């Protein structure tokens, strides 16, 4: 199939450096553009810079002075180095190709990545009819969500989005039905390599 | 390039044994597909020309400017001089009391003179050929190839030609001028690439016959050559007699 | 330079409806100008490129129009693989790119209201001094519930989760943060709700546990 | 690399025809402030082609260099140099605070402030004049509060302002209905001769062995046929000599 | 002797919305009916002949329907070049042809304000008896705009211009002309206006001294 | 291109004679049927009579027996007399061609001419943040409108349509804006080759 890759998202302290990269398949990439859109938590989209077939470059008036793009003929291999990260530089990264014709416009989409620039660490969270449920304290960014009585559970279960903190860290809540005419939130924060449950019987 | 072939081709020629338009100075000339220029006179005479559609104040179009030693070229938008000439204080320029909208000015390097124009195609052809003549004015009785050496992608619609004549601040100025016509030629290339001699086909049931056979001798015979048909002249309707005539008239 | 107004950020339809997305640009761009659909759990994608064009894959129901300064991404049948949310974005200064801010296309459906409940945590947080108040509003059709919170009748970033696929409504989850010695210091706290279908619960009362 | 740029009310228009442009160049200059362009795509540039490219240099304010636009609306906008509401070119800006290094100013450096804001596109009103400031016409010269002429720039604070002259080369691209000569440049290989390659020589395509020749042509030939209209010599143009095309075994 | 009824006067839409354009005739007619455009300021042109044929040239976004006794003009996206005059013309009955009382297309916006201005004019009318009195409205979007004048607490015509490309609005101007010597025959003249989105103008009077 | 002229629309004395005349190019005029219709200033279309192309002649219920339409099948030339005038017959007159097809239908239109019906004679006119303006009385129909500061002001500056006096004359309004934290309008009129120019302030 025809799809672009995607690797280098992740943690890094403000200031330090950053080189993204990504990698097309199913096309001629020698005879295409390349363009750098980034989106913030909760914004739109935002172009950030991108590079014609000739070799030449082209950056955002935010970007320009900080970030370099590169791009390789062979192998497919799409770069983006960044340098000079702040928080305000947190957002959501994708590879798009410019498409044929006379006008910018992007025809192919690729997989995106998250980037995210801050000085904070992963740090163990804190767990704490009728609806109720658990309330989790001092979270970090994480790639598995959280499930009662683990997943077995076929009541009404539900889970927000985290919320930023002060210090960098994640807070979370969830809730769930029991009867009130008693079960166990299961958070298992996988970069902690811990995992941490409470109950919340009547 | 071609070898020692004939080959007929279908483009805009000046007909054989026309009827060309000799000209005397002391106006301007229309342009319907191809002007041919030829003027036996001194090189201080004859110094440019000017073609345009509508050579009053818009439809932006110039042609060639001459010097003694250059060409000079430009399109720009011009307001036309009625009778232009050039000034000989010591060249000077009269035409251009203003030049607006400019384009693609351009300069290059520059016995009887030939010139063909052409603007068919979307860009300015021009030919030229330079041979000794034994007569005193009148036309070369021979025959002799046109080189293109100008070919300008000058993108205006000429419909109107007028020649400059090179005047020392104060019968004369003797030039030929012939118009083209879409008509078929059976050109004669040499071994080395030039034309030697060629055939209009439509002048004479000869030319056809030499036309039809590709070759400048014809041997002695009966030659189909082509295919007469008399054209309907008027137009005949013919249908019964009006009767009954309607008897609608005894209803009112 | 060039910037992008676009509809509303949220648009409620209902299947089969007809939706005309429109955004407007600060100045006249001519036709240079592509729609996107992004879907929040997947990559972007573009379904009008030129605002006359449609992109090869897109079903006929989506149509682009408008031109200059103002363009409508006009869609005639609304289906369940159509609610998304959609960006304008302007081609004529082409370095200096801009997108719109974004539109949201929900499910229409009768106003429901949110079950307004409030439970405090464990024991486990109360013994730090950063004790906290949790404030739910749960299974609601609108999404723009505007809640705060009022200290002895401090206040935090709410939580929202998306549309539900078979009930259409939004839960919202906000919470009462209390920095050292406020958790010791004010004992009565107050969720504050503004919803409609309430009676202006502008104040709910709450005891510390 | 003019090294002497003209003033914003009297902005140099010089005109580009039959040329490579080198589009290649244009960034390897120096560090651009402002490399914003419009519906002509930059990175496509190298591979269109237009009949008349036209160049425009000019200095102004720091503040000036968001002011040429098409969408625009200033005191540099309006009164001394406007772009059309459908502009296809580019925009190109540096720091000039370094070539213009004189702590007096002033000089060499003017500008417009009022006289028919709007001006036209493209359109130079070098016309020195005083405006009609008041009833009085004052003979067309200054008095009594007819004080409007063209003002200078007082390009005074070198390094003490970050309101730095910047110079700006402003590129028109226009492609009418002629046809057009300002292409991109052409790449070619090397000649191979004595085997069956696919050549294409200045357009002209088609595949066969390419051998030397023995005919000559005439100066203004880059094409040789024979009988049946076939193709068997070319130009073989960046060498003037002429090859011979033969079909392939 | 056939008549025809048309849609209402003005009817306000916006870009790409969707009109339908109704005319009704007296008595059946089969489909021998025809549309027209005119845009105020040129000659009419034709959009759709016998009711179910297009002109060539036309957008395919207009439409014709209906028949018999009932007419549909339908139009599916609103562009800046379709806000223009329609009529609906009979053809049943050849030499007694009958046209509709025509129907204008306005942009829908926000609903302005008129802001109403009250001067007198130079003193060269001023000079003799027979001087006039006027009334301004400026900037208004509606167009039900009806002026009177009271004396005291010679009424002329009122003027209005078309709507503006820009800001969509109209505008209102009236006059009070007078006879010889009848300058001096009241003190006060109020100008008196009711506009869907101002109240109470009245107080804006004429005070000769 | 393919258009209809048209000549001869001009006031006249009422009851005076009056012929029009239109001229058809870039089609076969001979074998297309031609209509006259008018419309009333404010007012919709109306019919007022038509020839075909055997050269009968049809005619309204208000406009026969005054009126008389003539059309010659060579140099394309089409006529309409009108005679016995009256104030009710001002109207913008079109020259329209009838569509090949069954039913009468207007598929082209021509520029189309003004015929007014009046005694009176051309008057000469005189000029009669805040927002103020210079009035105009005893008007006449003319092809020039108002403007102010010599035609240099654009902005702040509105014309109003004239009005119909008792005695044939017109009275156009105009006003513009003008600083209140003094332009000089010009009334021009072509009839009357006369224009009056003042100044105004708040
Ligand atoms: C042929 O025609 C061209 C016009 O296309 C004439 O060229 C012009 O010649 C004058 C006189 O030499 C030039 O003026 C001089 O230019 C030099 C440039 O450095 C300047 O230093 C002098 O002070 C003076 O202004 C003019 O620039 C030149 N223009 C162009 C476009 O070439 C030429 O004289 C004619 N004759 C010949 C024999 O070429
Ligand atoms: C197009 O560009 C090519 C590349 O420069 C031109 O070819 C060059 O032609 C010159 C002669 O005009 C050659 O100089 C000669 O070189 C030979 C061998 O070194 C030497 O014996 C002679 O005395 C003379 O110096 C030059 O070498 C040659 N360059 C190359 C790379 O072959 C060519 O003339 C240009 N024009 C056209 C129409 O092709
Ligand atoms: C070439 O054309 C000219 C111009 O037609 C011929 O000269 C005469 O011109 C007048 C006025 O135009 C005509 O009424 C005469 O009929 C022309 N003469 C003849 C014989 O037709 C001139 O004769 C033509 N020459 C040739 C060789 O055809
Ligand atoms: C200068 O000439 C150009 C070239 O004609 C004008 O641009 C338009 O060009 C197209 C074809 O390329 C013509 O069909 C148009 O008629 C041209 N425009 C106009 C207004 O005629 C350009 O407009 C010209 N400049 C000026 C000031 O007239
Ligand atoms: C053809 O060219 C050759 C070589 O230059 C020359 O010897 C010969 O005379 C030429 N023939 C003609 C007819 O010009």
């Amino acid at each position: 199939e025809v799809q672009l890759a995607e690797s280098g998202g992740g943690l890094v302290q403000p200031g330090g450096s950053l080189r993204l990269s990504c990698a097309a398949s199913g096309f001629t990439f020698s005879t295409y553009d390349m363009h750098w859109v980034r989106q913030v938590t909760g914004n739109g989209l935002e172009w950030v810079s991108t590079i014609g077939t000739g070799g030449d470059t082209y950056y955002s008036d935010s970007v320009k002075g900080r970030f370099t793009v590169s791009r390789e003929n062979a192998k497919n291999a799409l770069f983006l180095q960044i340098n000079g990260l702040r928080a305000g530089d947190t957002a959501v990264y994708y590879c798009a190709r410019g498409g044929s014709g006379q006008f910018w416009y992007f025809d192919l989409w690729g997989r995106g990545t998250l980037v995210t620039v801050s000085s904070a660490s992963t740090k163990g969270p804190s767990v704490f009819t009728a609806a109720l449920g658990c309330l989790v304290k001092d979270y970090f960014p994480e790639p598995v969500t959280v499930s009662w009585n683990s997943g077995a559970l076929t009541s009404g279960v539900h889970t927000f989005p985290a919320v930023l903190q002060s210090s960098g860290l994640y807070s979370l809540s969830s809730v769930v039905t029991v009867p009130s005419s008693t079960y166990i939130c299961n958070v298992n924060h996988k970069p902690s390599n811990t995992k941490v449950d409470k109950r919340v019987e009547p | 390039f071609r070898s020692s072939v004939l080959h007929s081709t279908h483009d805009l020629f000046l007909p054989f044994f026309s009827n060309v338009t000799w000209f005397h100075a002391i106006p301007a000339l229309p342009f319907n597909d191809g002007v041919y220029f030829a003027s036996t006179e001194k090189s201080n005479i004859i110094r440019g020309w000017i073609f345009g559609t509508t050579l009053d104040s818009k439809t932006q179009s110039l042609l060639i400017v001459n010097n003694a030693t250059n060409v000079v070229i430009k399109v720009c938008e011009f307001q036309f001089c009625n009778d232009p000439f050039l000034d000989v204080y010591e060249s000077e320029f009269r035409v251009y009391s203003s030049a607006n909208n400019c384009t693609f000015e351009y300069v290059s390097q520059p016995n009887l003179r030939e010139f063909v124009f052409k603007n068919i195609d979307g860009y300015f052809k021009i030919y030229s050929k330079h041979t000794p003549i034994n007569l005193e004015r009148d036309l070369p009785q021979g025959f002799s190839a046109l080189e293109p050496l100008v070919d300008l992608p000058i993108g205006i619609n000429i419909t109107r030609f007028q020649t400059l004549l090179a005047l020392h601040r104060s019968g004369a100025a003797a030039y030929y001028v012939g118009y083209l016509q879409p008509r078929t030629f059976l050109l004669k290339y040499n071994e080395n690439g030039t034309i030697t001699d060629a055939v209009d086909c439509a002048l004479d049931p000869l030319s056809e016959t030499k036309c039809t056979l590709k070759s400048f001798t014809v041997e002695k015979g009966i030659y189909q050559t082509s295919n007469f048909r008399v054209q309907p002249t008027e137009s005949i309707v013919r249908f019964p007699n009006i009767t009954n005539l309607c008897p609608f008239h005894e209803v009112f | 330079d060039i910037q992008m107004t676009q509809s509303p950020s949220s648009l409620s339809a209902s299947l089969g409806d007809r939706v005309t997305i429109t955004c407007r640009a600060s100045q006249t761009i001519g036709r240079f100008l592509n729609w996107y659909q992004q879907k929040p759990g997947k990559a972007p994608k573009l379904l009008i490129y030129g605002a006359s064009s449609l992109q090869i894959g897109v079903p006929s129901r989506f149509s682009g129009s408008g031109s200059g300064t103002d363009f409508t991404l006009t869609i005639s049948s609304l289906q369940p693989e159509d609610f998304a949310t959609y960006y304008c974005q302007q081609s004529y200064s082409m370095p200096p790119v801009t997108f719109g801010q974004g539109t949201r296309l929900e499910i229409k459906r009768t106003v429901a209201a949110p079950s307004v409940f409030i439970f405090p945590p464990s024991d486990e947080q109360l013994k730090s001094g950063t004790a906290s108040v949790v404030c739910l509003l749960n299974n609601f059709y609108p999404r723009e519930a505007k809640v705060q919170w009022k200290v002895d009748n401090g206040n935090s970033q709410e939580s929202v989760t998306e549309q539900d696929s078979k009930d259409s409504t939004y839960s919202l989850s906000s919470t009462l943060t209390l920095s050292k010695a406020d958790y010791e210091k004010h004992k009565v706290y107050a969720c504050e709700v503004t919803h409609q279908g309430l009676s202006s619960p502008v104040t709910k009362s709450f005891n510390r546990g | 690399n003019a090294t002497t740029f003209a003033s914003v009310y009297a902005w140099n228009r010089k005109r580009i025809s039959n040329c490579v442009a080198d589009y290649s160049v244009i960034y390897n200059f120096a560090p651009f402030f402002a490399f914003k362009c419009y519906g002509v795509s930059p990175t496509k540039l190298n591979d269109l082609c237009f009949t008349n490219v036209y160049a425009d240099s000019f200095v102004i304010r720091g503040n000036e260099v968001s002011q040429i636009a098409p969408g625009q609306t200033g005191n540099i906008a309006d009164y001394n140099y406007k772009l059309p509401d459908d502009f296809t070119g580019c925009v190109i800006a540096w720091n000039s605070n370094k070539l213009d290094s004189k702590p007096s100013g002033n000089y060499n450096y003017l500008y417009r402030l009022l006289r028919k804001s709007k001006l036209k596109p493209f359109e130079r009103d070098i016309s020195t004049e005083i405006y009609q400031a008041g009833n009085k016409p004052c003979n067309g010269v200054a008095g009594p509060n007819c004080y409007s002429p063209l003002q200078s720039y007082g390009f005074r604070p070198t390094y003490g302002v970050g309101h730095q002259p910047y110079r700006v080369v402003v590129l028109s691209f226009e492609l009418l209905h002629a046809p057009a000569t300002v292409c991109g440049p052409k790449k070619s290989t090397n000649l191979v001769k004595n085997k069956c390659v696919n050549f294409n020589f200045n357009g002209l395509t088609g595949t066969g062995v390419l051998t030397e020749s023995n005919k000559k042509f005439l100066p203004f030939q880059q094409f040789g046929r024979d009988i049946a209209d076939t193709t068997d010599a070319v130009r073989d143009p960046q060498t003037l000599e002429i090859l011979d095309i033969t079909p392939c075994s």
